[PDB]
């Protein structure tokens, strides 16, 4: 008794069709579930099938269908928000005093959409007044790569999207800095038309 | 006509000795058709009729775990049980469930219902809505509760409107040469001297299927139950049942009672009358 | 066939 | 709901440890996973009710016991030796088809050969520029967590004494301090994105706090140095005209 | 505690008839607990293969059960049911009435 994911990294841009697979071995009556695991919060049911229409419609605009005689039950949305980008498992249940049994999930990550990228980096200092300080690249388009620092005395993160959902802004950004003493903020980044003040 | 699939387990504990006596058995109307019993040596569901024989082995290995899985809650509820109700932990008692699904002439749902036993009395019940239950005493209040908020009734209604009716209609349609026929009562009549002014009458059923039959005593057309005496259907042993009625009658009116037959597979009510 | 494991009491 | 093991905990090669799951919702079944990337989640065991148990996947190496119905302690033997694992617990009303389970907040259990290298986060904020709020009318708000081992953190902002998301972004993963080394400290960055308008308001208060899961009270130290125990670190910023 | 003496019915599977073959059923109804002792007598002695049905029980939860052995009646063997019950101070013996 198997679950089957096929697809185990989904890469999707904003506002595209998701179309997750899910098929499973048992041949009897089944229940059929679909949980969606956020980055840092716990794992939490999407929707199920409980009885009757075999389209299932859920939350944020998700819906399954279970079709009986080709044993799966997809899952799909019209157009994926930014918000979407999580783990999701699903799972089938035989209905034979046997516990639940879960696909191998399937990672899907949604290309944030930059709508007006201003690409830039700033040099803030610290609020304890300790004369040291970070440099920020920020507000560049997402199909920007941010390569890994150079020299183990550079500290460079990945790229990070926020989303101020009160302007529905968002915005791509990393951080570098080092304890160097020729560090620069206009040197950090030049390892990947940007604003340097 | 109507139709019925009925499954019946009961849990008896036997304090200090070991795990608690599980027996379980299902019909189909009168027919039992799968048993399961904890003593047995197979520890399986085992066959009944012999139209359950059609199914697969992933049938009976389904059955097998789950009649186990009742058993298991059982177990549990027995201890449970003496808790509520503050009661010496050496002593056996009796847990009993039963539950299935009723379907009319058209085999379409009719009626489902969920009952518990706790010592041979009424614990709680599935109310004929299928979302409430009936708690017999304050003990099954807690029990209600627990499974009011637990949504427990919607789990049952699904299976009782839905599985149960689905798989009566299939056990219907693999057993029909045996559980849609029906077996016409076969009747005759005793006579025995009670004294020199009585006489005994005994009427006769014999080898009819199913259970449900009327066995009816008149003095002259109108019914009588003075001295009528009426013994419980029982069984022959080959899936027939028997059944008679007798009455005690003045040595020399023999000629004025008559015995009325009912039954569905008579086309038309029999009579019976001692000469 | 039988319904499923019951709640406990 | 259902509360199990803090999220981050550690072993030594030889010891035993057991991770505790317990549940009020009334629940009879009860399951324990171990959720390896690329393979899911595994089932090691499940309780369908009180004092019964059963082997799931990969239950080889595990323990379990079900004597009440709210508790479902999981002990991971010395036997099993996966350098780090991620443990998941849930419940559900019984094992019918109909009940879906619920899970909770999960369980990383490392194996820490010597406890000489733990040590907390140092946290700092970094106000916006005048460069960006000039350019593009916003303020982003840094804040840096460094110097802690092992990598188990849980960064936090919070603004005016409520806790934000929106405009908050934080690095996945950490980084090595000294990436060469295998017991390298590590550095966390996040970020808050507010308007020019909200930061310069000096009513409002900014906040980045770090738990930092670390020594027990339970647990023994014999260094010159305070003891690093599982303890809050903060960092504030205020508003500047 | 509610207790109820089970109601015995010993009778044949057919109508008797020396020299044919036939069942010996022992009917066992409306009691409470389901412990119970059944045994089919011949002459006095206990028949040794005696077969059950399954227990279950009826409507207000009261158990039944069927006790039966294949057997062939004579003029001279006199045949009956001894039920042993929590609610009997004693064994209850049934005979087996050829002529009811």
């Amino acid at each position: 008794q198997s679950v089957s994911q096929h697809n185990h990294h989904v890469i999707l841009s904003e506002a595209a069709s998701l179309e997750l697979g899910c098929n499973y071995s048992y041949g009897g009556t089944v229940n059929l579930f679909w949980y969606v695991q956020y980055p840092g919060q716990h794992l939490q049911l999407l929707l199920k099938y409980f009885s009757g229409d075999p389209l299932v419609k859920g939350i944020k605009g998700f819906e399954a269908e279970f079709i009986k005689s080709k044993f799966s039950f997809n899952l799909r949305k019209p157009s994926v928000q930014w918000s979407d980008t999580a783990e999701y498992f699903c799972a089938v249940n035989a209905r034979r005093n046997t516990p639940l049994v879960f696909g191998k999930g399937t990672r899907l990550s949604v290309i944030a959409n930059i709508q007006n990228p201003d690409p830039a980096v700033y040099q803030l200092r610290d609020s304890k007044s300790s004369d040291k300080s970070v440099c920020l690249f920020t507000d560049f388009d997402s199909q920007t790569n941010v390569s890994q620092s150079k020299d183990s005395d550079v500290y460079i993160t990945d790229k990070c999207v926020l989303d101020m959902r009160s302007m529905d802004f968002k915005s791509n950004s990393a951080v570098a800095w080092s304890n160097k003493s020729d560090f620069a903020c206009a040197n950090a980044f030049n390892n990947s038309d940007t604003f340097f003040p | 006509g109507s139709h019925s699939m009925r499954y019946f387990f009961t849990s008896v504990s036997r304090p200090g000795r070991g795990e608690p006596r599980f027996i379980a058995v299902g019909y189909v109307d009168d027919t039992q058709f799968v048993r399961f019993d904890s003593d047995a040596a197979s520890q399986r569901m085992e066959p009944r009729a012999p139209w359950i024989e059609q199914e697969g082995p992933e049938y009976w290995d389904g059955e097998t775990r789950k009649v186990k899985a009742h058993s298991q809650t059982h177990r549990v509820d027995l201890g449970t049980l003496r808790g509520y109700y503050n009661q010496s932990e050496a002593g056996s008692h009796t847990v009993q469930r039963m539950y299935g699904c009723d379907v009319g002439s058209d085999w379409r749902f009719l009626r489902g219902y969920h009952q518990y036993a706790y010592d041979g009395k009424d614990y709680i019940a599935l109310k004929e809505d299928l979302r409430s239950w009936t708690a017999a005493d304050m003990a099954a209040q807690t029990t209600k509760h627990k499974w009011e908020a637990a949504h427990v009734a919607e789990q049952l209604r699904a299976y009782l409107e839905g599985t149960c009716v689905e798989w009566l209609r299939r056990y219907l349609e693999n057993g029909k040469e045996t559980l849609q026929r029906t077996d016409a009562p076969k009747t005759h009549m005793t006579h025995h001297a009670v004294s020199d002014h009585e006489a005994t009458l005994r009427c006769w059923a014999l080898s009819f299927y199913p259970a449900e039959i009327t066995l009816t005593w008149q003095r002259d057309g109108e019914d009588q139950t003075q001295d009528t005496e009426l013994v419980e259907t029982r069984p022959a042993g080959d899936g027939t049942f028997q059944k008679w009625a007798a009455v005690v009658v003045p040595s020399g009116q023999e000629q004025r009672y008559t015995c009325h037959v009912q039954h569905e597979g008579l086309p038309k009510p029999l009579t019976l009358r001692w000469e | 066939i039988t319904d499923q494991v019951p709640f406990s009491v | 709901g259902i509360t199990q093991s803090p999220k981050y905990l550690f072993r030594k090669e030889g010891q035993n440890v057991t991770l505790s799951c317990e549940q009020n919702l009334n629940h009879d079944a009860m399951y324990w996973y171990r959720q390896d990337p690329g393979q899911g989640l595994r089932l090691i065991y499940y309780s369908q009710i009180v004092n019964d148990f059963q082997k799931g996947d990969i239950a080889e190496g595990y323990s379990v016991s079900r004597e009440k119905k709210e508790s479902f302690p999981l002990t991971v033997t010395s036997a099993q030796k996966n350098p780090t694992a991620f443990y998941l617990c849930a419940s559900s009303i019984t094992l019918s088809s109909y009940n879906e389970q619920f899970f909770g907040p999960g369980t990383r259990l490392t194996v820490l050969e010597d406890l000489k290298n733990v040590f907390p986060p140092e946290v700092a904020v970094f106000e916006p520029s005048e460069a960006e709020i000039s350019h593009t009318q916003k303020a982003t708000l840094v804040c840096l967590a460094t110097g802690f081992y092992p990598d188990h953190v849980e960064l936090s902002w919070w603004v005016n004494g409520k806790e934000v998301h929106s405009g908050v972004c934080t690095d996945p993963q950490p980084l090595k301090e000294q990436p060469a080394l295998n017991d390298s400290r590590y550095a966390l960055s996040s970020r808050l994105r507010v308007s020019a308008t909200f930061w310069q308001d000096p009513r409002n208060h900014f906040r980045c706090q770090v738990q930092f899961y670390g020594l027990s009270e339970n647990d023994e130290w014999t260094q010159d140095r305070a003891k690093p125990v599982t303890q809050i670190v903060s960092a504030e910023a205020w508003g500047r005209a | 505690m509610i207790q109820r003496t089970p109601k015995i019915q010993v009778y044949s599977r057919h109508p008797a008839e020396n020299g044919k073959s036939n069942f010996l059923n022992c009917y066992v109804s409306g009691f409470h607990p389901s412990d119970i002792e059944v045994d089919l007598l011949k002459n006095g002695e206990r028949i040794e293969k005696v077969e059950h049905s399954d227990l279950s029980f009826s409507k207000d939860w009261s158990f039944y059960l069927l006790y039966y052995t294949e057997f062939t009646p004579t003029e001279k063997d006199e045949y009956a049911c001894r039920v042993n019950h929590v609610t009997l101070s004693q064994p209850k013996i049934v005979k087996w009435d050829r002529d009811m």
